[PDB]
């Protein structure tokens, strides 16, 4: 039951967040600036697994942006890794040839991503057509 | 175009006055928990009306749409003889705010179905709409089931827009 | 500027 | 006592770097924008940071931080005062300091900061007289730069003699909750203009209350300058002898002295508001601004600033006389008068609303604080007396004065 | 700056 | 990359080795590792061009640690630039001399720095004494070996008072570096020199030759007047470290004076206005200038008690300036402005800084220990932010009301009523304790203690340690006060803390109250509820062994941190 | 009104956040405004921008309407906006979330399948403890209907509305029946989490639960020997989030029954074996294999097999596997005790690592890998690790090495060596309540206690400025003075103790400010103590005593006062109050 989806840059800016779990605004402002204050100030070998407060958070940094999860800790960990590479291959495939920016400015639809793809903490589509197909339908209604 | 809030307690057929107003009909309605909204047009006039429930723990949530609110239809039943000190004591709460100030109150005497039930002025003497101030407050009888009295409550509702 | 990169390059 | 006067940037690299004794490492700076970082969060921010055995005392300019680190016990003041004057000497040759002016401008900076100062001790800062072997565009330093009087170059010819002056107050106000007045003091500052050819040796003359009293005018209109601060060319011990003010005036634009007293007349404009915070609701700003001083003076272009709650909507307002913008970037309504005529009394009304959900944080209470301007009057009193060149050539200059009357802090507390 | 000086007596003798 | 940059740098021409000398120093500024390309750049130093030049010695100044070994290139250079009829090029090279630390080249450079301290243009001879200095920073006892310091000290008797003031800085300099051996003070007629060069010199030099008049003490009482009557007219300067300067040697020089004589009230009248000035400067001037006055007021009260409204806070003041003016009003506080400083700090717990907030409650409290004149307003004031039910303004208040009861317990009777109902769901563990301590001292008032005390034993083995202390120290007096509807509340709550807590002071506390409840309860009486001695204050004023000598360190990193100055470095 | 990517454009160009708040509250002022005007055109753009304005953290409190009002409109673009809106300005705590009761309730009865997507996500992302009260009626009949987009949809938000109210899984019973068989896989994900769920909440639906096992055995036994499909695959590997969810649930279920666990043996014994381990994938399957092994009831040799799994799984240079390989050993540590302890060297070889996570598993690992056996070799190189650490890992590794020394010490005197050499080593790190647990194991020694209280004395006569290392010392001294000063009533020849710095280097822990005012009262505890315990030298302490109660501690006060009392009035009863303390488990 992934806890909650970062998604932030290098420099420490938040391009998206995204909370399975209800805790209030001052605890948010401050478990994000914890977790980006850790992530950033770590290593490139360091494992991508942190034990966080009763939490194993994923991280997989492919470009600027980073990522990360936040997983029960009785679950599989590596698969968190590919639902995050999923989620990837999800924004590369509605965007096409998915950049910085187009996260940046397209946010709202980053959002619309994940929620064709991750709702209450799992995976609801386990393709990879089946759920662009189901956004490009819901975009074709417009 | 007057944005209309349909206030008052659970059970009341207040969603039924909403579908009515609006399609006609009386479609089977559970008791609303959050609001509903349609945009009912008689007399030349968008009346948009936010109807909200009335539950238990929905009365607190009613500040936050007493806000740009140009007209009030505090929805009373009059089958319930027991339930009119509870809303007398709901509309002294509501109309005592700073806000919504400048609306006119139109009570609705939903529910004429039985001998049990009361005319507009025992609704008006247990209420105590004669001891309100500033205020053009108009009781009317209506019957939701059957649209007695809604329409002629539009129309004042909208003689009472202009000045 | 470190952004233009594309993500996992397709 | 610095060891190494860093420039930086808001990011916390360094835009230009320049040490002295070595005490400190160049590395060291790394360590100041996370250690500035970690004390913003905690409300321990100060002007002097600690990395151990190093000491970052630094200031903040437009998007520069001028960190000047040091090792052992230096002589703090002696460095803050270092780097203001750094920052007057870079904003003297540069239009403006900002990032743009570091980075396109290295050929001059590392010579003024080798110039300025040599293994922590300032030397030489006068910028003007700095202009004259140090420049953008080299001779012999000129005897100036050793000489006693080491801030005015001999060899200045002008065609006229002009002596300007701008007696320029500033009304500092506190006036609480309550509609009294707790701290009322005046911040004014003779600001000169000399364009003189020569040596000359001026000797200004105020109304000062001690020189009437040992003189025995005791019963005239005499201020009582509670403190003076002077500039480096007084003459200072015979001013502290009998008051009097001797100096040879730099090349441009100085501050000469900044006079500071205390004010027991009232307040110049006053503000009397009224605020009807409904909750939940709106809000009502029956606010009016009455002026205390003279019919005849004419307060230019005021600014009545006064704070409104951060999520307002939907402004009213009725006014008399000025405009009203609604400026919510600094949240607050700038009531803006174009000419505030002296024994008037205007009044405006803002209506805000307010959103029916409450708050998530608290909001806080800035003050009412105008930004008045009243040309040719003094609150303080002060009148130039006299003003005596004294040249061995010989000549008439013209002496302007203008007495212009500002705000300094003239807040007045809300509820 | 729009405003206007005054000129001030030299000596005050 | 680096190569073409060499061979362009190996040229011939005046515009090709320029530009790239101004592209190497370009890439040292952006922090690239341009110090591999040294030995080529000294090549091309001795040039005719000056605005060249300065560049060069920029690179062998900031190059010259990395490179150790690779630096010997550069003496003959420098001892023939030293020779030159330019006097700019001359100070430039004697300052970039000593600036190069490598100790393998200080042996060879020490005879042009003799001739040119010996030299006529004062330019180089007020570079070279500062050079002396930074000579001395590299080897000292080579500077001692080649004798300087005899030579360094005859410019202090010179004329052209900034050779003057640089000599006395690098003096000054040396003098700290010593074990204090020889010390190097003079006699009153070298003070009277310097007193009559301070008028001459520029605005920083009068800084530097103050700094040395901190090591003078004078013997006589008509000395130290006369030298004190030329150095206060220093205080009506622009630059906010000469005041500050002359307010050090000021408060070193008035402990020799005599107060009978009518000098020392003069001295005291002539120093609050340029203390109070001194505020009206810019942040970062202001803080110095509070840790300054905060070690002031302490030593010398008589200055500034009818200054109080000159450090009211404002709103556009930093948080630096905020935290400070607090605590110096809390050393003016006084009978004559109880009430501005109440009605000041009222308005201060409306504010959204919360370190700010504390620290004013805070104050209140150490306002209302240090006067006993204005408890009972103090009190109410407390009890009116408690009545605004804003979190930590409760938090600390409650603490604050525990710090008063402490010290004047007698007649607050009228106050626990409303502190009887005031939300005891309170959540932070260091004003619970004081909540605790006010039902439980003070348990005849409340005549319905006991059953508030129930709340708390709800949660009792897990809440704290003071928490749980004070709760068995209570209610084993309220037991002691009424022991007739508190009979099975001690013994739960020794029952809770005997039998199944394990904290161990809680379990001897516990056993004590036990053991004296069982054996004796009506000695406990006069065990526990003992009529207890006067709370001795802390006195948070700076000791005079230690106050006396950090006036000698006023405008210091001493000074800032109220820290002698061996304590903090290294 | 601007659109949204205009005002992204406007605020990258900010420089300083005292600048970019501006540039935030100049369109926040519009978007009220716009707001102010009831619009129903440019609404979209506007909460868009409001929800960018909160994205970076600013307040956007006053724009939770204004999404129920986008929810409740007849676009559904503004549905959009307005659902994505209330997933995230709203949450169960902000009580303006009632609203969306009826709004949702109308949108599951919905035409287009679209908006019931939308409302199913909204109530499955943030639903409360009292929407979904009311909505799980409705849930089930969304359950129970034929859209195969929809049971995806439909099943997490079951899952999610057990996980919030655990009291209304009952009627889910009716409505999970038979519905294993799907052919659409992300519908057979998304039951096989409802399972999970339904499976994990209550044992008393494992029995109608556990009766379907061999059922999914053959949908994954169907699904490994497909090689390929067109989708579902990452790297030639058919459906991995099936395949995991699977074995959890195959892992879930078994682990204390046999008929099942016979039943999953095949297929448990083929994956593991039959796999691929070259890309992340497969390492994933294989852990998830491994899980499910550890956890069940399963054959003997398939736990031999598991182990050679991990023990490859150990040398892997990936260091996403060696974390891997340090949790899974951690799962199985009570389950299989000695064929884990077989890999110790490779474990004390990950305490050496560069990695505070790996580090952290194998301080843990090793923890929880320390038997009556190992005890006093393991405990060596752990107490030369603790040494040797970061800062952050003194403190656990305290707590640790005296949890595993109170289960399995061999002796006394040697865990009290141990336990004192920790706190010699570890002073400001060791928590402040394990100072309880360590009082009351050294009282629950009986036998040695002059040994304790010596070595207790030279260590604090070594340094004071550790916190827990007086606490402990304090009431060591105050409970055993007796043994560590004997026989010395008057002066004697000069040994070790002398009954007179042990009372000043109390006093000098009084008088110095390295005291947290706990250590404090610990002190005067061992003062009053050393009054009874001590005949030697008494009426000195009560001077100590007596000049303390004026401190402006409140306790310290109360305490000088109740002990002063009694020096004063009541020195027959000093001793009558300070018998040894009882001793408790
Ligand atoms: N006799 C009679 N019954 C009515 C009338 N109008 C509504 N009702 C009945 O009252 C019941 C409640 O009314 P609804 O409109 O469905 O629900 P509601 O009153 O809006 O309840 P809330 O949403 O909580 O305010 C309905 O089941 C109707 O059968 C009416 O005019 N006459
Ligand atoms: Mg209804």
């Amino acid at each position: 039951m992934i806890h909650f989806i970062l998604l932030f840059s290098r420099q420490g800016k938040l391009r998206l967040q995204k909370w399975y779990i209800t805790l209030p605004d001052k605890e948010r402002k401050k478990i994000t600036r914890e977790i980006v204050q850790i992530i950033l100030s770590r290593g490139h070998r360091t494992s991508s697994f942190v034990d966080w407060k009763e939490l194993k958070l994923v991280y997989k940094r492919y470009a600027s942006l980073y990522f990360c999860c936040a997983i029960e800790n009785q679950d599989n960990e590596l698969l968190t890794l590919e639902i995050v590479h999923r989620y990837v291959e999800l924004l590369d495939k509605y965007f096409g040839n998915v950049c910085e920016l187009d996260i940046i400015f397209n946010f709202e639809k980053a959002y619309f991503i994940l929620d064709e793809f991750i709702i209450g903490g799992e995976i609801q589509e386990t393709s990879k057509k089946i759920a662009v197909k189901a956004i490009e339908d819901s975009d074709m209604l417009q | 175009e007057m944005r209309i809030l349909m206030v008052g307690l659970d059970a009341a057929g207040k969603t039924t006055i909403l579908y009515k107003l609006k399609l006609g009909e009386i479609v089977t309605t559970i008791p609303t928990i959050g609001f509903n909204v349609e945009t009912v047009e008689y007399k030349n006039i968008s009346f948009t009306v936010w109807d909200v429930g009335g539950l238990d723990k929905i009365r607190p949530l009613w500040r936050h749409y007493f806000q740009n609110t140009q007209g009030l239809i505090f929805v009373v039943d009059s089958n319930d003889r027991e339930r009119v000190n509870e809303a007398r004591e709901e509309l002294m709460r509501m109309l005592a705010e700073d806000e919504l100030r400048d609306a006119v109150l139109l009570v609705f005497a939903n529910k004429q179905d039985l001998p049990n039930a009361m005319n507009a002025a025992e609704i008006t003497d247990k209420l105590g709409l004669h001891s309100l101030r500033h205020r053009n407050w108009y009781i009317q009888a209506t019957c939701a089931t059957s649209g007695d009295g809604l329409y002629e409550g539009l129309d004042w509702l909208s003689n009472q827009l202009r000045n | 500027k470190g952004e233009n990169t594309s993500l996992l390059h397709p | 006592s610095a060891s190494a006067v860093y420039v930086l940037d808001l990011k916390g690299k360094v835009l230009i770097c320049r040490n002295y004794r070595g005490d400190v490492d160049m590395s060291e700076v790394e360590h100041f924008m996370p250690i500035l970082m970690e004390k913003e969060e905690e409300g321990m921010l100060s002007p002097i940071l600690a990395h151990g055995g190093v000491r970052f005392m630094w200031i903040k300019h437009n998007n520069l931080y001028l960190v000047a680190t040091s090792k052992k016990n230096a002589c703090v003041s002696l460095v803050f005062s270092f780097l203001y004057k750094v920052v007057q000497v870079f904003s003297e040759y540069f239009k403006e300091l900002e990032e743009e002016s570091i980075r396109d401008n290295f050929v001059i900076i590392y010579e003024l900061l080798d110039e300025l100062m040599d293994f922590g001790y300032p030397q030489t800062t006068d910028s003007k007289i700095l202009q004259e072997y140090i420049t953008q565009e080299a001779p012999r330093p000129p005897a100036t730069v050793t000489n006693a009087v080491s801030w005015r170059s001999e060899g200045i010819k002008y065609r006229k003699n002009e002596v300007f002056l701008d007696v320029i107050e500033a009304v500092n106000l506190l006036v609480s909750a309550n509609g009294n007045v707790l701290r009322s003091e005046i911040v004014g500052s003779i600001k000169m203009r000399v364009f003189l050819s020569g040596m000359p040796e001026l000797r200004l003359g105020l109304n000062d209350k001690v020189l009437f009293d040992n003189t025995g005018r005791g019963k005239s209109k005499s201020v009582e300058l509670e403190d003076v601060k002077f500039h480096q060319c007084v003459r200072l011990s015979r001013f502290e002898n009998d008051r009097t003010i001797s100096f040879i005036p730099p090349d441009g634009e100085f501050e000469l002295m900044s006079y500071r007293l205390n004010t027991h007349v009232k307040p110049l404009i006053w503000i009397e508001s009224v605020i009807e915070k409904h909750s939940h609701s709106r809000i009502e700003y029956m606010v009016k601004a009455k002026s205390q001083f003279k019919r005849r003076s004419t307060a230019n272009n005021v600014e009545i600033h006064i704070p409104v709650p951060n999520d307002a909507d939907s402004p009213k307002f009725k006014t008399t006389v000025g405009s009203v913008k609604w400026v919510p970037e600094n949240s607050e309504i700038v009531w803006s008068v174009k000419s505030f005529p002296g024994g008037k009394e205007y009044l405006m009304r803002a209506h805000f609303g307010l959103p029916s959900v409450e708050a998530e944080d608290k909001e806080g209470k800035p003050p009412i604080s105008v930004k008045f301007e009243i040309p040719y009057f003094t609150t303080s009193g002060i009148q130039v007396r006299y003003l005596k060149i004294i040249e061995k050539s010989g000549y008439q200059a013209l002496p302007w004065v203008r007495y212009i009357t500002q705000n300094g802090d003239y807040q007045l507390r809300t509820q | 700056t729009s405003y206007d000086y005054c000129r001030v007596p030299m000596e005050d003798g | 990359e680096i190569f073409e940059l060499k061979a362009e740098l190996n040229s011939d021409k005046k515009e090709k080795k320029k530009e790239a000398v101004k592209k190497v120093i370009a890439s040292m500024t952006v922090g690239k590792d341009v110090s591999a390309l040294f030995p080529d750049v000294v090549n091309c130093m001795q040039t005719d061009n000056l605005e060249l030049k300065k560049l060069v010695y920029l690179y062998l100044m900031n190059y010259a640690k990395s490179q150790p070994d690779m630096a010997i290139m550069a003496v003959n250079t420098f001892v023939k630039d030293c020779e030159d009829p330019n006097p700019l090029i001359r100070a430039l090279a004697v300052r970039t001399m000593g600036c190069i630390r490598v100790d393998k080249i200080t042996e060879y450079l020490c005879e042009p720095l003799r001739k040119c301290l010996k030299d006529e243009d004062p330019y180089v001879r007020k570079t070279a004494a500062v050079c002396v200095a930074k000579l001395h920073d590299i080897n000292a006892q080579l500077v001692e070996d080649q004798g300087f310091l005899d030579t360094l000290k005859d410019l202090i008797s010179d004329s052209n008072p900034m050779v003057v003031a640089n000599a006395v800085a690098a003096l000054s300099e040396i003098a700290e570096s010593h074990p204090s051996s020889n010390l190097l003070d003079l006699n009153p007629q070298s003070i009277n020199k310097l007193l009559t060069a301070l008028n001459e010199c520029t605005e920083w030099g009068q800084i530097f030759i103050l700094d040395c008049l901190a090591n003078y003490m004078p013997k006589d009482d008509r000395e130290a007047q006369s030298i004190c009557e030329r150095v206060t007219p220093r205080l009506s300067h622009a630059n906010s470290a000469v005041v500050l300067s002359a307010v050090k040697v000021l408060m070193k020089f008035m402990e020799m004076l005599s107060k009978d004589l009518d000098y020392y009230g003069t001295l005291l009248k002539k120093l609050a206005p340029p203390l109070v000035t001194l505020l009206s400067a810019e942040p970062e001037l202001q803080y110095v200038a509070l840790r300054n006055i905060n070690l002031i007021v302490q030593k010398r009260p008589e200055i500034l008690k009818h200054e109080m409204k000159v450090f009211f806070v404002k709103y556009n003041d930093p948080i630096y300036v905020k935290l400070e003016k607090l605590d110096i009003m809390i050393r003016l506080a006084s009978q004559a402005n109880i009430a501005q400083v109440l009605a000041e700090l009222r308005e201060y717990a409306t504010e959204v800084d919360v370190d700010f907030v504390r620290k004013a409650v805070r104050a209140i409290g150490r306002c209302a220990i240090k006067v006993e004149q204005s408890a009972e307003r103090c009190v109410s004031t407390l009890l009116d932010l408690i009545q605004t039910k804003v979190n930590y303004v409760v938090q600390e208040a409650i603490v604050v009301i525990k710090d008063i009861f402490r010290k004047y317990p007698n007649k607050y009777e009228s106050v626990i009523a409303t502190l009887c109902e005031n939300l005891d769901s309170l959540d932070e563990p260091e004003a619970r304790a004081a909540m605790i301590w006010i039902v439980g001292e003070y348990a005849e008032r409340i005549d319905n203690a006991d059953e508030l005390l129930e709340s708390f034993l709800e949660g009792f083995h897990d809440k704290s340690t003071q928490v749980q202390l004070q709760l068995l120290t209570a209610i084993v007096k309220l037991f002691l006060k009424k022991p007739t509807e508190t009979q099975e509340l001690v013994q739960q709550v020794l029952s809770l803390a005997t039998q199944d807590s394990d904290n161990p002071d809680l379990r001897d506390r516990g056993y004590i109250y036990w053991r004296l409840l069982s054996t004796d309860p009506v000695a406990a009486k006069e065990v526990v509820l003992a009529e207890k001695p006067l709370i001795s204050e802390e006195t948070d004023l700076i000791e005079p062994t230690l106050l006396d000598e950090l006036i000698c360190y006023i405008g210091t990193l001493a000074s800032v941190y109220h820290k002698p100055p061996s304590a903090f470095v290294e | 009104p601007i659109r949204l990517r205009e005002l992204i454009r406007t605020i990258r160009t900010a420089r300083t956040q005292a600048e970019e708040r501006e540039m935030i509250q100049k369109e926040c002022a519009a978007i009220r405004s716009s707001f102010r005007e009831e619009d129903n055109t440019y609404r979209c753009r506007n909460v868009a921008k409001l929800l960018y304005m909160h994205m970076l953290g600013y307040p956007a409190h006053f724009g939770q309407l204004e999404c129920l009002k986008l929810i409740a409109s007849q676009k559904f673009t503004d549905k959009r906006i307005g659902y994505l809106g209330a997933m995230l300005l709203l949450d169960e705590r902000q009580d303006v979330h009632l609203l969306m009761t009826n709004c949702i309730k109308n949108d599951l009865n919905h035409s287009t399948q679209f908006v019931q997507g939308l409302a199913l996500c909204t109530l499955g992302c943030m639903g409360s403890s009292e929407m979904c009260r009311d909505l799980a009626g409705e849930v089930e009949k969304l359950l129970k209907t034929s859209n195969s987009y929809l049971r995806k949809k439909a099943a997490l938000c079951a899952v999610h509305v057990i996980r919030k109210v655990p009291e209304l899984m009952e009627m889910f019973l009716p409505a999970t029946k038979n519905l294993l068989n799907e052919k659409n896989h992300g519908v057979l994900h998304t039951s096989v989490v409802l399972l999970t769920e339904m499976c994990e909440r209550s044992p008393d639906m494992l029995a109608h639960f556990r009766k379907l096992v061999p059922q999914l055995v053959r949908i994954l036994k169907n699904l490994i020997m497909s090689g390929y499909s067109p989708e579902h695959d990452v790297s030639g590997i058919s459906d991995p989030f099936l395949q995991v969810r699977i074995l959890r649930l195959l892992r879930i279920l078994g682990r204390n029954d046999d008929d099942s666990s016979e039943a999953m043996n095949d297929i448990l014994a083929q994956v593991a074996t039959n796999t691929e381990t070259s890309k992340n994938v497969g390492n994933a399957i294989l852990y998830e294999t491994v899980l499910t092994i550890m956890d069940i009831k399963s054959e003997s040799g398939l736990r031999v097999l598991a182990i050679n799994i991990l023990g490859r799984f150990l040398l892997n240079n990936d260091k996403n596997i060696r974390y891997v390989a340090l949790t899974s050993l951690l799962k199985t540590v009570q389950t299989d005790h000695n064929a884990v302890q077989r890999h110790r060297s490779t474990i004390v070889d990950c305490l050496k690592d560069l990695d505070v996570s790996i580090k952290r598993r194998a301080m843990e690992l090793s923890f929880a890998l320390v038997n009556g056996n190992n005890i006093r070799g393991m405990m060596k190189e752990l107490l030369y690790f603790l040494d040797s650490c970061e800062p952050e890992f003194k403190a656990d590794c305290a707590s640790g090495i005296f949890l595993a020394a109170e289960k399995y010490a061999p002796s006394k005197r040697w865990h009290i060596d141990t336990i004192m050499r920790v706190l010699t080593t570890a002073g400001s790190y060791v928590r402040d309540d394990a100072v309880p647990n360590l009082i009351q194991l050294i009282t629950n020694s009986v036998e040695m206690h002059a040994y304790t209280v010596q070595r207790l004395y030279k260590a604090i006569l070594g340094d004071y400025s550790q916190q827990p290392l007086v606490q402990v010392a304090a009431w060591c001294i105050g409970e055993y003075g007796d043994l560590l000063v004997s026989g010395q009533c008057e002066e004697e020849e000069p040994i070790q103790v002398t009954e007179d710095e042990v009372l000043d280097i109390l006093e000098s822990v009084l008088i110095s400010n390295m005291s947290t005012s706990v250590t404090r009262g610990y002190a005067l505890t061992a003062i009053m103590k050393l009054s009874t315990r001590f005949t030697c030298t008494v009426n000195r302490i009560k001077k100590v005593v007596s000049i303390y109660g004026s401190s402006i501690d409140v306790e310290l006060q109360q305490r000088a006062v109740e002990y002063n009392a009694l020096f004063k009035k009541y020195d027959h009863m000093r001793s009558a109050l300070l018998e040894r303390m009882p001793v408790m488990e």
